[PDB]
RNA sequence: AAUAGGUUUGGUCCUAGCCUUUCUAUUAGCUCUUAGUAAGAUUACACAUGCAAGCAUCCCCGUUCCAGUGAGUUCACCCUCUAAAUCACCACGAUCAAAAGGGACAAGCAUCAAGCACGCAGCAAUGCAGCUCAAAACGCUUAGCCUAGCCACACCCCCACGGGAAACAGCAGU
């Protein structure tokens, strides 16, 4: 009939990647990592101008939006249970499938329990027993500390989200419980602290700005765009809200009133925002600063 | 097709005709100077069977692997004369010529 | 610096010296701005562009020089005749 | 310096930026061409340049090269079924001659790009042993299995020196 | 040889050798507390003693492996062909891998420069006179190697009918 979109449909990924922004001198920030003499070349004004188009498709490519995955459902299914094998052993036998040339969502993982039950390995035995054998760089086999709640506000406090968000990337699934709870708990940082913009041109702002929208809780990035000219982006996240919440009070008091551009953030204001007031105020002083310019 | 002889094809210059039926050719292959990077020409000598005594000193001909050999040192037999010793036939072309000169201009066959 | 005494060698070079500065460009101040090859008489230098981090990594004497002009990042490579003065 | 015009030709770096690999039915490779005239100069920059690095890139074809022998410079290919492919090459540039050769009888890129990858099949990383060979030696440099006893000393119980002493 | 340094001269510059500084291994001197781990005759010289191959309803199979050594030394690698062996027996096959054939494969000495039959054709008879080599043949000397390991040897006469002779280069040991 209606199904509503997806985080990798087309249009709701332009949207997300044009919110986003690129900018190559935060994307392409210098590494400090082991250097080498760098190399020089003489470009004339059209050299240099394709230089820079490659950079912004290389960068493109770097903000490649990771897709989000809902949780994975706990693996509780037994292939065997030999009982003449209980109390036979005191430990259990984890037996990986390392054929090389099978996708790692696909190789059997099993586990003999001392009970002589044959169960596939869970979850977390899989990506543990994943790494053991088909070791991913920066990836380690026991969960490292910097996730625990202590260490996060740490690295919040030094406004360093996107570094949790790299690590939880390269330790986690993506559909993992734990990469799913620093992710929200990242995103909550961000939004009660207005640090938006530390995840602009990066591959993180669209699954930051998804959850906010399935949440109702765009008060304070839509306030954050405004206070810096970003209207088009403003109008978008809240065409994005109404496309993901069609039957809700603003997205009738668009259609009730035709709404468009600046219009929608208004109709959205009075009807759903909970900070309503913050954003007509926020919003007006925007239409005086444009008013002054075009005066 | 399959042959215990290791070179299939290998072209050379014919350096001797004293043996009956049989042709001495000196294939040159390029060998990478480990040190210098430069390639030299490496010379090895195969005894080709030329049943028709055709072959000539300083010409060039293209060997084929026997499939066994048929003599202790004989492992190839004549598989064509790619250049007749002062008899060349410009394969571009069609034409003799006599080094960088033709002989019979192009435009005489049109 | 030439006198019989060392401490009059020791005034009249340092003294000199300041007369005969060299201006030295320096690659955002710290390191050279491209690979130099040179021969002096029978002395040979060979300097590498370095990025920050490297260090001086060169003959001592090249290093006290770069001290002076301010340069932290270079490799040389001193070949030939090794003359302190050359 | 490194001796002879253009050294970057004695370099590795140099002998691996070929992209002519031909099919495994090329078993000869003769070059005709000539030292003097304007319009055998790419085969003459052919030689000089790009020879190197199809030999180093086909260590088993041979290659054979004949000077002023011809009015017009030349390539020919001798295959293993026995078919000849003569490639003219007078007028043409030593880049033009290169990707002329690529085409007829190179590898393609999807070609290559799978023999890579069946050569990787070979170096399995779960697999332990030496360096040379695998990513891992033991077991004990695994985190959380239990380490060499050169680096941790095991407890009393694991020891066969304790085992021994206490049954006995 | 490097980021180099010391040393020729009455002095300077250049060239040049030697040595210093760095990192390992063995042995010697002097010295030395514990724990874990790795490694562990100088000698292809001679060996006391003990042990190191049995299994199994008799047939067979195994003792041809493992373990050892480094004397000798381009038998190791690739291709071709094809045995034995494994897949219960057959696989017109797969795996594994001999012999044979082709190719490849250490160092030093050229004051080792010639080798001396080292080639080819023919069904055969026999005919031709060639074959290798300064792009290093032939020769002498040195050395186990390219180490997931491999090659060679197994008291000596390369071999082992035979002979000399009575064997730890299996472990421990002298
Ligand atoms: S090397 Fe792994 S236990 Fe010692
Ligand atoms: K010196
Ligand atoms: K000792
Ligand atoms: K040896
Ligand atoms: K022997
Ligand atoms: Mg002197
Ligand atoms: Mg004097
Ligand atoms: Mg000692
Ligand atoms: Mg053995
Ligand atoms: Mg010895
Ligand atoms: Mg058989
Ligand atoms: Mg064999
Ligand atoms: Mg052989
Ligand atoms: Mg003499
Ligand atoms: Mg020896
Ligand atoms: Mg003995
Ligand atoms: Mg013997
Ligand atoms: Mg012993």
């Amino acid at each position: 009939e209606t199904k509503k979109p997806t985080f990798m449909d087309e249009e709701v990924q332009s949207i997300l990647t044009k919110m986003t922004g690129l900018n190559l001198q935060k994307t392409f920030k210098p590494a400090i990592q082991e250097l080498k003499p760098p190399t020089y070349k003489l470009m004339t004004q059209a050299q240099l101008e394709e230089a820079t188009r490659q950079a912004v498709e290389a960068a493109k490519v770097r903000l490649k939006m990771p897709p989000v995955l809902e949780e994975r459902v706990p693996i509780n299914d037994v292939l065997a249970e030999d009982k003449i094998l209980e109390g036979t052993e005191t430990t259990k036998y984890v037996f990986t499938d390392i054929s090389y040339s099978i996708p790692h969502r696909e190789r059997f993982i099993v586990v003999r329990e001392p009970s002589g039950t044959l169960r596939k390995a869970s979850w977390e035995e899989r990506d543990r027993m994943i790494q053991v054998y088909f070791p991913k760089e920066g990836r380690k086999i026991l969960t490292p500390i910097i996730f625990k709640e202590e260490n996060l506000r740490t690295m919040y406090s030094q406004d360093r989200h996107v570094d949790v968000l790299n690590l939880c990337f390269a330790q986690f699934e993506p559909d993992s419980t734990e990469y799913i709870k620093v992710h929200h708990k990242t995103y909550e940082d961000i939004d009660k602290r207005g640090k938006y913009d530390l995840l602009r041109s990066t591959r993180y702002f669209g699954g930051m700005v998804w959850y906010f929208v399935n949440n109702k809780k765009i008060d304070g990035l839509l306030i954050d765009q405004i206070q810096r000219d970003l209207i088009d982006d403003a109008t978008n996240l809240v065409q994005l809200y109404h496309v993901l919440h069609p039957d809700g009070q603003s997205a009738q008091g668009a259609k009730d009133q035709a709404a468009e551009g600046i219009n929608l953030i208004k109709v959205f204001a009075k009807t759903e925002a909970q900070k309503g007031a913050y954003i007509e105020l926020t919003l007006q002083t925007y239409q005086e600063a444009l008013s002054r310019h075009s005066a | 097709v399959r042959s215990s002889v290791h070179a299939r094809w290998i072209v050379g210059k014919v350096i001797g005709t004293k043996m009956q039926k049989t042709a001495k050719v000196r294939v040159t292959r390029l060998v990478l100077d480990p040190y210098l990077l430069k390639y030299f020409n490496k010379r090895k000598t195969y005894f080709a069977h030329d049943a028709l005594q055709q072959c000539t000193v300083g010409d060039i001909v293209l060997l084929r692997a026997l499939p066994v050999p048929r003599a202790k040192h004989v492992k190839h037999e004549l598989a064509e004369i790619v250049f007749k010793v002062g008899k060349v036939i410009d394969p571009v072309t069609g034409k003799p010529c006599a080094g960088t000169t033709y002989l019979e201009s192009p435009l005489s066959s049109e | 610096g030439k006198a019989t005494d060392r401490m009059d060698a020791f005034r009249k070079a340092k003294n000199r010296a300041v007369h005969h500065l060299h201006y030295i460009e320096r690659y955002e101040d710290h390191t050279i701005f491209h690979d130099i090859s040179l021969r002096f008489k029978r002395t040979h230098i060979k300097m590498k562009k370095q990025p920050k981090g490297y260090g001086l990594r060169c003959h001592r004497a090249i290093i006290t020089i770069c001290r002076l002009i301010g340069i932290k990042d270079m490799y040389a490579k001193v070949s030939g005749s090794i003359n302190m003065l050359s | 310096p490194m001796k002879g015009r253009f050294p970057i030709r004695r370099t590795l770096q140099y002998l691996s930026q070929g992209n002519v690999v031909f099919k495994d039915s090329v078993k000869v490779m003769t070059v005709n061409y000539n030292t003097h005239g304007e319009l055998g100069e790419g085969a003459r920059k052919f030689v000089f340049f790009n020879i190197p690095q199809i030999q180093y890139k086909n260590p088993w074809v041979q290659i054979m090269m004949f000077k002023n022998m011809t009015p017009s410079p030349f390539l020919r290919f001798y295959l293993d079924s026995g078919e000849q492919v003569l490639v003219d090459v007078e007028t043409k540039s030593n880049k033009e001659i290169m990707e002329h050769i690529r085409k007829i009888l190179g590898k393609n890129e999807e070609t290559l790009r799978e023999e890579e990858e069946e050569k990787k099949q070979l170096s399995h990383p779960a697999n332990f042993g030496p360096r040379k060979y695998c990513l891992r030696e033991c077991i004990c440099e695994v985190e959380g299995q239990v380490p060499c006893p050169s680096l941790v000393p095991l407890p009393k119980e694991m020891r066969g020196k304790y085992k021994a002493a206490l049954k006995a």
